[PDB]
């Protein structure tokens, strides 16, 4: 898993590589009122919902 | 011109500062950290390494008894035997059928090597932070190493800075340490004098010149066979041998918010929490004064494009008209856009171009070029890769303006309920003094 | 057998522990704190030392011109002045009438004896204990070095002992200090840095053989005066000479509690505060079983004469019958006094005496002999002399017995008012019962 803060793995003798993550969805911004719910949606899927 | 800030924590981050005075035209510093440092105070408390037996040669007593003589040696066992009949390859010795007695004789001592391979116990308390931040401004640019802590001061061209200490108290050394080459290990230990065989600790000395040494590994002499000459014993085997097998993971492999655990001395780097204030004492030959530096009227900022991700992939465009062509530094006055760049070249053609980098889906924040000001809006569109290599260059906030799409939908649609309830107020209101003039 | 016990922290107070084991005879050990020493942790900060101005010869240029040339140099000064027209002992070179310069240099570096008087600023932290203790009982006796912290064993003569941390947490060094050959001061003096001249710390070295040197001290050049070679200057007085003659007080005389302070390495010594826990671990030999024990029987406990100083004023005698004789081990089950002796001879005359210590006007506590109870009570007159030079040997506690004169008359009087009160409510509660009845 690699959340937003990102994380390092250590392979053998290799340097460890670290990697980060974006505030990537699939919902739509900027469109209809049941599109900007999905938007939020895919970024923290857990307070959209009682916010709604 | 006394100044104060504070500035984030983290490695690569590139923080600007706006000084705005107010004889003289706005300026604006960089200030990055370029690498930090944790240092825990440390007691040593002993050392750890494997034991070696020493044996003796049997003293075998033809025709005669011996005696057993206490001796102050690291667990010291000796134990006599009577009735023995050893035998050697060309005949067998002490001519006495059954009168003869062997004395047998061990203890422990340091290994040869332990001044090689050992590891330490140490107590780690009140750490001490150290950083190296890259500052530049103006023509200036130098790397400086700091304590970071309010008692040290250094001068970077004229200019006085103290950086304050850090915002928290959290260091990853747990009150007990086992270090061991390059790695750190949060364990317990037994107390000096009351280890337990088999186990860490077996063999305790309190330093490694230490000519004192506690052991205990429950060395058991036996009777030896008859017809021959060889000492038994039994003994548990070494404990920083089991150690080595059953450590258990590390701190360099363990450690929070991804700071690297380095030994000799030992030390957490780039271990990014909390935030470090600064304060500063600039002379009067930084700025500029407001006469010299380009008059900025009628400013317009708006946005070519806007895409929320981790490097700059927002471009500003701002538009005014100015009296002369000079330098101006332009600053974001929110944290929910950061620019790239702290100066622009001004000229008569009218038109900058800045890159920012946002994490909200509707940012608002007022830029300032020279001494103009201009308020900037813009809709952000998501990045389609999920994963890079990079650290995020922004702040992270993601709360947007309440002139964005989805905060105008709210507003449009509490303001249609918030007419209608005042309407039944009305109403009501109207109703009732209507019934009560009666 | 496991044990437990708490012991004042004084020096050379004689506390001695009873330990009751179902099996076998009481016994009663011997502890004695006959030294103590309170260790800080320090951090170097800086060196100051007085500091030594360097003035290298004039370079008076004939018929020409030099210019200043900067260098990094601490303090460093450099000057050019024109029209000189020096003179010497023979005449007057620079055959040029008024085109002549003179370059006037200066600085300021590190004493040459800097290594040997120089005072160091430290920061002080989380203090470490440790005491030396003599332990004696039965017929051992021993004295031992031991780190009072939960976390050190040490065996004296088969008995594990274990000495718990200390109940308070108090330490007489502040978080800054500067230590001086064998002062140590409560001071807080500036950032490195950030000194000011003409006081502490107006030349700062990070160590005492860094290359390194911070130094502001106002040195301030001045023009020759007219047909002459000097080189003027003028300069602020050493803070580190100043800093000697106005130091003010120290920690030695200044301390609390009544603890010395001493220095390399830093420590507070015999400084009383504090109770100090103690876990033990005997064998099976320490004690003897009862049935060698001699058996006592009808202990009755009398005093002679007492008075409650600080030396041992009272005397004890205890009568009793027994089958055999040999040792017992006697105890006082109550801090109010303090027995001189932990063991006696009985003997089949019926008579032992004692000596003990008390602070109390009218003292009761229970005295065991062996096995056997006795609950002693008296009367003691205070002392005459007004002041001595030894520490007291009681534990200082004042409060009579309920059985003690003042106690007894107030008893008295509470009983009268009691009964008064009594027969008014059982009057009052009878006229009430009648009235009710009717
Ligand atoms: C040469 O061989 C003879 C073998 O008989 C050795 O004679 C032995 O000498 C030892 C001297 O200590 C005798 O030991 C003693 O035995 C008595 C009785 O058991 C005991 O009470 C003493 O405390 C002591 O242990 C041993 O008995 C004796 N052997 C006999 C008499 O048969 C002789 O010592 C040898 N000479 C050498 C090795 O130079
Ligand atoms: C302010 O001064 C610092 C140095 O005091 C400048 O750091 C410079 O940083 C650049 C890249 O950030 C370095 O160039 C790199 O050189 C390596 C050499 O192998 C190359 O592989 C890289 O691709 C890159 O070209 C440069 O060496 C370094 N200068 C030094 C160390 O003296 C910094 O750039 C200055 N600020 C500005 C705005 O220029
Ligand atoms: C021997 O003594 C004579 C005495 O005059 C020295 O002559 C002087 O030389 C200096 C240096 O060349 C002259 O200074 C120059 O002045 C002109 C202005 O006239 C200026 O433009 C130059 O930049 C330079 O500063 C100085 O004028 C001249 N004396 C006179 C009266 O003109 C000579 O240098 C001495 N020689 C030695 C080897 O000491
Ligand atoms: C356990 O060991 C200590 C130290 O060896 C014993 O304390 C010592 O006690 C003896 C007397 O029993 C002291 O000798 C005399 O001391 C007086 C003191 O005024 C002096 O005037 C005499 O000239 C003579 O030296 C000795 O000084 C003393 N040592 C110390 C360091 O205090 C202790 O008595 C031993 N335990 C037992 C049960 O004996």
């Amino acid at each position: 898993p690699v959340p937003v803060d990102g994380m390092e793995y250590h392979w053998g003798n290799n340097d460890p590589v670290r990697l980060w993550s974006q505030l990537t969805t699939e919902g739509k911004p900027h469109g209809w009122p049941h599109q900007i719910v999905q938007y939020y949606y895919g970024l923290y899927p857990a307070a959209t919902v009682s916010a709604v | 011109y006394e100044h104060s800030t504070v500035m984030p924590n983290v490695v690569g981050f590139p923080y600007k500062a706006h000084i705005e005075r107010p004889g003289y035209s706005p300026l604006t510093l960089q200030m990055q950290v370029v690498e930090t440092s944790l240092e825990p105070t440390l007691n040593l408390e002993y050392i750890t390494c494997e034991y070696k037996t020493v044996v003796p040669s049997p003293y075998v007593k033809c025709c005669g008894a011996s005696e057993c003589s206490t001796k102050e040696k690291p667990d010291y066992q000796c134990k006599v035997y009577t009735g023995v009949y050893p035998f050697m390859w060309g005949g067998a010795y002490c001519f006495c059928d059954s009168e003869n007695t062997q004395l047998s004789e061990a203890y422990v001592d340091r290994s040869d090597v332990c001044r090689h391979d050992h590891a330490s116990a140490y107590k780690a308390h009140t750490a001490s932070l150290k950083a190296k931040v890259r500052v530049m401004y103006g023509n200036v640019n130098q790397t400086v190493d700091v304590y970071v802590n309010g008692d040290h001061a250094v001068t970077i061209g004229g200019t006085q800075f103290i950086f304050g200490p850090l915002s928290s108290a959290w260091t990853p050394f747990d009150n007990k340490i086992v270090v061991y080459k390059d790695e750190v290990f949060n364990q317990d230990f037994p107390p000096y004098g009351s280890g337990q065989p088999g186990r860490f600790g077996d063999i305790q000395s309190r330093t490694v010149e230490s000519n004192d040494l506690y052991a205990n590994t429950a060395l058991k002499l036996a009777r030896p066979s008859p017809g021959m000459v060889h000492v038994p014993y039994t003994q548990t085997p070494s404990g920083f041998k089991y150690w080595l097998k059953e450590k258990g993971t590390a701190l360099n492999t363990k450690a929070p918010f991804g700071c690297q655990i380095k030994t000799n001395p030992v030390r957490a780097m780039n271990c990014a929490v909390g935030n470090i204030p600064v304060s500063m004492n600039l002379p009067d030959s930084a700025f500029t004064r407001i006469v010299e530096a380009p008059t900025i009227i009628d400013l317009t900022c708006t946005v070519a494009t806007c895409t929320h991700s981790s490097d700059f992939g927002g471009v500003l465009t701002l538009t005014y008209k100015t009296d002369k062509n000079g330098d101006c530094s332009v600053h974001s006055h929110s944290n929910v856009a950061t620019l790239q760049e702290a100066t622009a070249k001004v000229k008569t053609a009218g038109k900058v171009t800045l890159h920012f980098s946002t994490a909200s889906a509707s940012p608002s924040f007022v830029v300032s070029l020279c001494s103009a000001r201009a308020t900037c809006s813009a809709s952000c569109e998501p990045p389609k890769d999920h994963i890079v290599p990079y650290a995020a260059s922004h702040s992270n906030v993601v709360f947007p303006d309440m002139s964005g799409t989805a905060l105008s939908w709210v507003q449009k649609i509490s303001g249609g309920l918030g007419a209608f309830a005042i309407g039944a107020i009305l109403v009501l209101v109207v109703v009732t003094c209507i019934g009560l003039r009666r």
